[PDB]
RNA sequence: AUCGAGAGGA
């Protein structure tokens, strides 16, 4: 059930916008290593001699040579001009060229999404190149990760495997009807920037980045803006480059829930509510929640109405128009972004000092017996409970306050509404307060005699003696504060990799139950044993890569 | 500051008293400039990652003949410091170069714990590298059967002969230091006599894929008394695309892409950064340290001092940072106004840009790449070997077969476990269903249970098959082939 | 089984397709003759591709259906879904 | 081990030639120029200067990868103009200006040199 | 639930504590997966556990329990009883180095010669 | 081990000044007086000499092999 | 739809760096020049080491990579010598390759430095620039008492577009716009950024008003020379080099259109 | 070669029968001899076999003249003094 | 044709043949280096 | 080459 196969490679992975989706780059060496049996025919006569001439020495070329009766011709060393000769009835082992498909593999396999088929682009040095999008369905990085390509050896492997595993078909996934690609973090972060309402490109900006657009006609549309000086939108750019016609209304992660409501519902003062009409981006500034993996986003809605060929384009001149973009507008990370003003220090400090002089009163409360337990808990279990949610309100307020505090010109922020990465409980850890930390569910155990640290007095439940870092990481922890963080990430570690090994039978026995389950041809699911199991697939008798989130009129 | 009397007393009654709270960490842990503004698995990550940073691992590497061995070109002692790295004698012998760090997106290719290294700074020498390998070998005449010599092979009188060059030898069936030594190149020229006459090949080649250089070896006498060689072959590793290189925060990435210097921004003044890391990395792992080194780095640099990055100490704070920062015509934050390369605009969001320690990691990609089609074979089951260095295929496992079944994949399954794998064939007697013994030659087919030779038919699958079939029919099992 | 009378869908599934690609470009690369056209093709698969895309593929369908029956399928009375 | 070498990013290849002229179909009077061994320093001032022609619509360039070592420069001008046209006529114009400034930087480092 | 209410009420349950665990956390799985796990732990009329203990008694074959689990009891036991794998699986045929009867293997094909004109 | 000849980031010689920024600190000057001195007004170059250390001379002490 | 009239303007002209200000032309152009600068200007490098001995603690790739990251004076030898691609002579000739000689034994107690005043070149005119007749001289390897080196170098003709080593610029300072007139980049907080060197405001404002109507001009540099050129020669060779590499461009193209 | 090329629709498993071993078993008599092999060439009745295989590489096996590819290993027996108890059979 | 080699205690030039001790003359140690090979190794500075 | 162990990477 599992063995090592011939033709194969693994190199580690680097990164590559310039590749489209479905193509993988390849170090010249592995492409000279593997080859591919071609059946020699009039029509590549021509070709295959060329390249057994060429020989074994110069990549493109080959070392073998199959006789239709069996015997092969190895040419790497002295090649015999008499055999070098090949009819019609051979074969010749050449080596990888650009197109060819290869599976692309990174272990571990958990959906089928984690292989998928990939056209070859030959590439300098020595990795394998692969575009960011397709990243997310491989669960990837590129911090030391590999990847593993096998190379179909035969005409209907080949065929099989461009007909069923290729990228563009991989986008929506059967596990939950909702594409596995979207828009990662650079192009993510640099198309918020970009579909903002006050972006404005010039002419020269404007051609630059249509040279990018491959699904392009040529045309270059009216500028928004012609007097007093001819300016193009962002929105106008990235409207040109969705493809067809497709209809979409969106949310973007800063839409106020009252905007409906009232006034301007339809003209957004934040220029919210995307809105994707015949193929334009008539409003809207776009995110995680209208270009990622989400059920009903752009790109599945384009792989809806087109075609995964489109879509395909459609993520490549996505990634590739909004990089020479980047190129210009630029985006970075440092000190400035994690400092808060005066008064929001200010703000901070009396979130916690308040939370401190809290629990105060509750530790009197409790040894002045004046604390009544609480239905179905203990008076320790209440005690607790009340301690934890007076902290957990504290790092909250903190938290909204740092939020707040942060500017549109906040590069935390910035990645944060795109969805790029990053999250409100990041800033509020980087600016405001890390938190409380918590060693099985619970907050920091008396290791010692009734002591946390031996820096404490016996039996103190203050909020520093078990475990809440009032400091923020721009701060800087103190030293009781820095044991209790490490063992909140020693908790973390752990919980990592013990879960694995349960997780994996877990997954091992799932398939080896259900692995001879099939939907036969009278539409039926029925087991080895030909043992009906549906009468219709999922009782409706439809692929879960087809079906969509709809609204039922008549019930509410 | 603990003992000193407060208006609201905690404790009043102190027995002892820390040297220094920075005491708790260990020795891969002190190396990080302000831990304290790090999340703790970035801690974890650092500590377990400065054990494979690169540079000078002993002052008397030149007569050390360890098997495996890197030294860096240019190690240099970090300008943000912790104070026990001089306990550590981290100083001494640093594994590490300052980088002038901009984290920036540029092109697209630092995406993903991904890192944009500048072409020019690694032509002068930029994190630059060598590789050790030492080889050894002896002559063993544990018996007159069959004993080992060192001299060189001739084609006219041993066997085992490969299709390597076998000129690079003395007389003495060694090689010279400072000889040039590609992949599957003879450095050790050892023949035993046979029991392609009365001596067979037993030379030590090189490594596959090296093009390194001999660097010196030793000849001496081993316990048992007999000749010892010992062999280092050294080799210079430019670092290149797929190379891993860490800060002292956990932040790790891959080599994406090697700009020149005209390619790289850069600021008013020519400074063009020596690695560029993506912004998206900080926000996920808030290794708010990792700027505040890059912060203290550049005002150290301007100052002519070694920063102090003590964990905890009230003393030094991003702020004064700032403000000594600002002191030196500088944004007190660390933004510059950096340019691109290739248009000489202005890049609209000012850049962070600073010095910043770097690590190489062990992990060159010369070392991961591997690609096998139809190499050597195992013994026991005709299927493909293991590790690159036997230059073995990868396993397509459990779980591969299994997406390929969810794909319906047949053909590719049937490709890849058995085509590609271990092709094979054995007649089956219609009857029984038990392997019949079969002649090609003559093409007389028997099967000596049921003593029958036309009922005989030819099935195709693979080597593990038949071993395992023959494993239960060793173990009584009759697994009958029933072809009808 | 009637020929009058079919019980499974008349569209061409994926793995139908695929397959028929396959077989139908190895059987080109193996010198057989072609049913369209070709302009200037020479690779089987998309040779193969025009080929399905002209419904002019000399290959029939044989589905078989779990009771044990089957029922024969050419490849030009099938819809292309793609 | 697939290190390029380091003049492969401007010595020509055998039998390759330096520029390419092919014909855009979409839109009328375009054309697509593919040059290799060269990039932005080249581009960039191409570009621009073609962007100064009053009568080209269309200027644009493009690295179709930072690994590969050539550049593709789109014009697209008047109906009454040609790109081919256009390409030669910036060209000749960014030689003037360069001759230009040469003189003009050798007299200004003359006087600075003489007082 | 199963002892005291029904199989089919078991199915249910199955299926309604499946989904609350899957989407506790906020995360999606479409219905047809659940459901399909859900009636190949039931059609058999009782809980078949995803274990050796419930998948290896189904009389599903010898050389798919000897890839699931307990290799050598499951084939002693066919072995003893003179079982036959009907290599209706695909396992079996995985084993065997055959084309799985699995996507495009579950069909033949056949030349049509009239066609051919 | 040894001074680099040339700055990483601009390319600068600094291979020439190790010595001079020695016995500039012997000197009495401050580190930060002697790269001024030294004309090393970029802080690359700064850093280039600041955080060196010099490995040679420690390598210098063991006998060489060949007499 | 003709060509800019750019002026050029010197403000500081030493012995290691040029200061001047280029007017009247476009930021293309202006940043093909600096790219120019720090790329395209062949120099003379050290490409070419046969170490004959070496005691040293430095392995040869050490020493070699030292070595060719010595400058060497390139002021005018430049121009007669070819690359060895276009030469027809043998691997090396006196018209494409300048020799070198290192001879150094350490026999006194006394640590002994090889610096560049040991390469010894059989041009007259070629030589390290730390030994042109201060800037002490680069140090190459240390050697004690045994330890010895005895190499041969081959100085080729070569551009930073190869190898940083061929690159004749230590720093190429290039600003436009020192107030953000035509914004540029756009400051969250304005106030704290220090001015421009070139910057002509008062210290109650922070930068220019926007212009609407403005393009970038009046491009500053600042061209610090590694001593293999004087910057004058940097900027003329940079000028002559992108003329004529227009100038290439320029026939092939004529040459596509005829074959059209 | 000539023995057409057939697809297995059916695996029947069973438990060898003593005189099916003794019948298929390519050895005569069975192995009597402990030793591998005697003066380097292998013992006739021994475990290393002349006739159950080949040995190394550039031999054929004396049944079926077949290489180390070609030929598949061929069966052989041990006649037990008395009936001994099978572990894997032992609950049945 | 000598073959000599380099004492690595006290490094004298003595010279050794196949089939002989391995000793150094001068001081009796065991471990010898080869001397550097003559041939003509070229480096390109880069 | 086989076994076993240890250290590691994702
Ligand atoms: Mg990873
Ligand atoms: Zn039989
Ligand atoms: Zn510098
Ligand atoms: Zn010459
Ligand atoms: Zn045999
Ligand atoms: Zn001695």
């Amino acid at each position: 059930m599992g063995k090592r196969v011939d033709f194969s490679a693994r190199t580690v992975i680097t990164p590559d916008p310039n590749l489209s989706i479905d193509q993988v780059g390849v170090p010249r060496s592995i492409a000279a290593n593997m080859t591919f049996a071609e059946i020699v025919t009039p029509f590549n006569i021509d070709r295959l001699q060329e390249l057994v001439r060429r020989g074994n020495s110069q990549y493109p070329g080959a070392k073998y040579i199959i006789r239709d009766n069996g015997d092969r011709i190895d040419l790497r060393f002295h090649p015999k001009p008499s055999d070098l000769h090949l009819q019609t009835g051979y074969k010749v082992e050449r080596h990888m060229c650009d197109g060819d498909i290869v599976i692309f593999n990174r272990q571990p396999t958990l959906h089928k999404m984690s292989m998928m088929g990939h056209r070859v682009r030959i590439l300098p040095w020595s990795t394998f190149r692969l575009n960011l999008s397709v990243t997310t369905p491989y669960n990837a990085d590129f911090d030391g990760d590999e990847m593993n390509l096998h190379l179909p050896q035969s005409l209907e492997t080949r065929a099989e495997i461009q007909e069923l595993a290729m990228v563009p078909r991989m986008i929506v996934t059967p596990q939950s009807n909702r594409p596995v690609m979207g828009i990662v973090q650079d192009t993510l972060t640099a198309v918020r920037k970009f579909t903002k309402r006050d972006v404005f490109l010039e002419r020269g900006e404007v051609m630059n980045l249509l040279m990018f657009l491959s699904t392009w006609d040529g045309k270059v549309p009216q500028p928004a803006i012609l007097k007093p000086r001819p300016l193009w939108t962002g929105k106008q750019i990235f409207s040109l480059i969705i493809p067809g016609h497709i209809n979409c209304i969106r949310t973007h992660s800063t839409h106020p829930d009252d905007e409906d409501s009232g006034p301007y519902k339809h003209i957004s003062p934040g220029d919210t509510k995307v809105v994707v009409e015949n193929g334009e981006l008539i409003m809207g500034i776009l995110c995680k929640k209208s270009l990622g993996t989400s059920a009903g986003s752009l790109v599945h809605i384009s792989y809806l109405e087109m075609g995964h060929d489109i879509t395909r384009l459609f993520y490549s001149n996505i990634q590739t128009v909004i990089n020479n973009w980047l190129l210009i507008e630029g985006h970075t990370i440092g000190i400035g972004d994690s400092i808060a003003d005066s008064k929001t220090y200010q703000d901070i400090q009396n979130t916690i000092k308040k939370a401190k002089q809290d629990v105060i009163e509750v530790i009197e409360k409790a040894h002045n017996n004046e604390l009544e337990p609480t239905p179905g808990n203990t008076l320790r279990q209440t005690f607790e409970n009340q301690v934890n949610r007076i902290l957990n309100d504290a790092r909250d307020k903190t938290g909204s306050s740092a939020q707040k505090s942060l500017s549109e010109y906040n590069n935390f922020k910035s990645m944060v509404v795109s969805g790029a990465k990053g999250s409100k409980i990041n800033i509020s850890q980087v600016i405001a307060v890390v938190g409380q930390q918590n060693v099985e569910g619970k907050r920091i155990p008396f290791g010692f005699k009734h002591r946390t640290l031996p820096h404490f007095i016996k039996d103190d439940y203050g909020p520093e003696s078990r475990g809440f870092v009032e400091n923020s990481y721009l701060a800087g922890l103190t030293p009781t504060e820095f044991f209790f963080h490490a063992m909140g990430g020693r908790e973390g570690l752990i919980d990592t990799a013990v879960k694995t090994a349960e997780t994996g039978y877990i997954q091992r026995r799932l398939i080896k139950s259900m692995e001879s389950v099939m939907v036969k041809y009278d539409a039926t699911v029925r087991n080895s044993i030909n043992q009906v199991v549906q009468l219709r697939y999922g009782e409706d008798g439809l692929a879960g890569e087809s079906v969509e989130f709809q609204n039922l009129a008549t019930l509410k | 500051d603990d003992l000193q009397e407060k208006e609201v007393a905690y404790c009043s009654t102190y027995t002892h008293c820390e040297i220094h709270p920075s005491m708790i960490l260990g020795v891969c842990a002190s190396i990080i400039p302000f831990p304290d503004h790090n999340q703790s698995p970035r801690n974890t990550y650092q500590s377990a990652m400065g054990k494979q940073a690169m540079g000078v691992y002993i002052t008397n590497f030149h007569v050390r003949m360890d098997t495996l061995a890197h030294v860096l070109y240019y190690p240099q002692k970090p300008l943000v410091t912790t104070r026990s790295m001089e306990y550590l004698r981290f100083r001494e012998l640093p594994a590490g170069i300052n980088s002038i760090v901009a984290i920036a997106s540029y092109t697209g290719y630092n995406q993903e714990d991904s890192v944009i290294m500048n072409r020019s700074a690694v032509d002068r020498g930029f994190f630059r590298s060598v590789f050790y390998r030492s080889y050894k070998e002896q002559e063993s005449k544990k018996g007159f059967d069959q004993e080992e010599v060192f001299e060189k092979p001739t084609r006219e009188t041993c066997q085992g002969m490969r299709h390597a060059i076998y000129d690079k030898l003395d007389d003495d069936g060694l090689i010279a230091p400072g000889v040039r030594v590609s992949g599957d190149d003879v450095i050790i020229g050892k023949t035993v006599t046979l029991p392609r006459y009365t001596k067979r090949d037993c030379s030590t080649f090189l490594r596959t894929s090296e093009t390194g250089i001999v660097d010196q070896v030793m000849v001496t006498l081993n316990q048992e008394g007999y000749k010892f060689c010992k062999i280092r072959v050294r080799s210079v590793r430019i670092p290149q695309i797929g190379d891993k290189f860490a800060s002292r925060h956990g932040q790790k990435g891959t080599c994406g892409i090697q700009y020149r210097q005209e390619d790289m921004p850069f600021t008013c003044e020519g400074i063009t950064p020596d690695i560029i890391i993506n912004p998206h990395a900080i926000p996920s792992r808030m290794t708010i340290g990792h700027l505040i080194e890059c912060l203290q780095g550049k005002v150290s640099a301007n100052k002519g001092e070694i920063g102090d990055a003590t964990p905890f100490n009230d003393a030094v704070n991003v702020q004064k940072i700032s403000n000594l920062l600002s002191d030196y015509g500088y944004h007190l934050r660390g933004n510059e106004v950096l340019y691109n390369g290739f248009t000489g605009r202005k890049i609209t969001s000012q850049i962070f840009i600073g010095p910043t320690y770097y690590q190489r990691l062990k992990h060159m990609v010369d070392d991961k790449i591997h690609s096998r089609a139809r190499g050597p074979i195992q013994i026991l089951n005709r299927q493909p070997m293991e590790g690159r260095s036997r230059d073995g295929g990868l396993r397509f496992g459990e779980m591969e077969r299994d997406c390929q079944i969810a794909h319906g994949a047949a053909q590719f399954l049937r490709e890849r476990l058995f085509e590609a794998s271990d092709p094979y064939q054995v007649h089956v007697c219609n009857l029984c269903g038990i392997m019949a013994i079969a002649n090609t030659r003559t093409h007389t087919y028997e099967c000596r249970g049921c003593r029958n030779k036309t009922q005989i038919s030819l099935v195709r699958m693979p080597y593990a098959c038949k071993l395992l079939f023959q494993e239960l029919m060793s173990m009584s099992i009759a697994p009958r082939m029933m072809s009808v | 089984q009637a020929n009058q009378k079919r019980i499974t869908t008349p569209y061409m599934t994926k793995y139908e397709r695929a397959r028929v690609l396959g077989t139908r470009a190895l059987q080109i690369a193996m010198c057989a003759p072609v049913m369209v056209e070709l302009e200037g093709e020479t690779d089987p698969l998309l040779i193969a591709m025009k080929e399905l895309k002209a419904r002019k593929i000399p290959i029939i369908i044989r589905r078989y259906l779990p009771d044990g029956s089957y029922e024969d399928w050419g490849v030009d009375e099938l819809i292309i879904s793609d | 081990m697939n290190a390029p070498p380091a003049f492969e990013s401007f010595l020509l290849f055998e039998g390759e030639k330096k520029i390419t002229i092919n014909k855009d179909t979409k839109v009328p009077n375009a054309c697509l120029f593919t040059i290799n061994k060269e990039d932005h320093t080249l581009g960039n001032i191409i570009k621009s200067q073609l962007l100064k022609d009053p009568q080209v619509l269309f200027a644009g360039y493009k690295v179709p990868h930072p690994l590969e070592h050539k550049i593709i420069i789109r014009v697209q001008t008047t109906p009454d103009y040609s790109p081919q046209e256009a390409f030669t006529n910036a060209i000749t114009d960014l030689i003037s200006e360069l001759s230009l400034l040469e003189e003009r930087f050798r007299v200004a480092i003359k006087d600075k040199q003489e007082g | 639930i199963f002892t005291v209410l029904g199989i089919e009420a078991v199915r249910k349950a199955l299926e309604r504590e499946l989904y609350h665990v899957i989407s506790f956390d906020g995360s999606y799985v479409n219905y047809r997966h659940l459901a399909l796990l859900c009636d190949t732990m039931t059609c058999r009329g009782h809980l078949m556990a995803i274990t050796r203990h419930g998948v290896n008694r189904q009389d599903t074959g010898p050389l798919m329990k000897c890839s699931f689990e307990e290799t050598v009891d499951v084939l002693m036991e066919a072995a003893a009883h003179g079982e036959s794998d009907p290599m209706k699986g695909v396992s079996e045929n995985i084993m065997l180095g055959q084309l799985a009867p699995a996507g495009t293997g579950c069909f033949d094909l056949l030349l049509d010669a009239e066609k051919c004109k | 081990m040894i001074i680099p000849v040339r700055c990483f980031t601009c390319g600068k010689i600094v291979g020439n000044k190790w010595e001079a920024y020695l016995g500039l600190l012997q000197a009495e000057y401050t580190e930060g007086d002697a790269l001024d001195a030294l004309g090393l007004k970029r802080y690359c170059c700064r850093r280039m000499l600041l955080a060196h250390v010099d490995l040679i001379e420690k390598l210098l002490n063991y006998a060489p092999l060949e007499k | 739809p003709y060509a800019n009239q750019p002026t050029v303007r010197i403000t500081e002209l030493t012995d290691e760096n040029v200061k001047f200000i280029i007017e009247n032309t476009d930021l293309a152009v202006a940043n093909s020049i600096r790219r120019v600068f720090i790329a395209e200007v062949p120099i003379i490098a050290i490409d070419w080491v046969q170490i004959d001995a070496n005691s040293s603690v430095l392995h040869d790739e050490f020493i070699a990579h030292r070595l060719g990251l010595i400058p060497l004076t390139s002021d005018d030898i430049v121009d007669k010598l070819q690359y060895s691609r276009d030469c027809t002579c043998e691997e090396f000739c006196p018209e494409c390759s300048v020799e070198f000689t290192l001879d150094v034994r350490c026999n006194e107690d006394q640590t002994r430095h090889v610096t560049s005043r040991d390469l010894i070149s059989n041009s007259p005119r070629v030589i390290p620039v730390t030994s042109r007749n201060e800037q002490d001289d680069i140090l190459i390897v240390k050697l004690r008492k045994g330890q010895e080196l005895r190499l041969r170098a081959y100085a080729k003709k070569g551009f930073g577009k190869e190898h940083a080593k061929w690159n004749p610029t230590a720093g190429v300072a290039f600003e436009y716009d020192p107030d953000n007139a035509l914004r540029h980049t756009v400051y969250p907080k304005p106030e704290e950024w220090p001015k421009s060197e070139y910057s002509e405001l008062d210290e109650d404002e922070s930068q220019a008003p926007y212009d609407p109507n403005g393009k970038p001009e009046r491009f500053y540099y600042n061209v610090e020379s590694c001593g293999s050129l004087r910057p004058e020669t940097i900027v003329l060779s940079a000028l002559s080099g992108l003329k004529k590499k227009l100038s290439d461009l320029q026939t092939q193209l004529s040459h596509e259109i005829q074959s059209d | 070669s000539a023995c057409p090329l057939r697809t297995i629709k059916r695996v029947q498993f069973g438990v060898l029968s003593p005189d099916e071993l003794k019948r298929m078993s390519v050895t005569e008599g069975g192995i009597k001899y402990p030793e591998t092999t005697e003066g380097g060439r292998p013992k006739l009745g021994g475990l290393m076999d002349p006739r159950q295989g080949v040995i190394e590489r550039t031999g054929r096996c004396q049944t079926c003249a077949g290489n180390m590819t070609e030929c598949p290993g061929h069966f052989g027996h041990i006649e037990l003094a008395k009936p001994v108890f099978h572990v894997g059979f032992l609950v049945k | 044709q000598p073959m000599i080699y380099i004492c690595g205690e006290c490094h004298t030039e003595n010279e050794i043949k196949s089939r002989d001790p391995i000793r150094c003359r001068e001081c009796g140690y065991r471990i010898m280096y080869k001397k550097r090979t003559k041939r003509l190794v070229v480096f390109d500075a880069r």
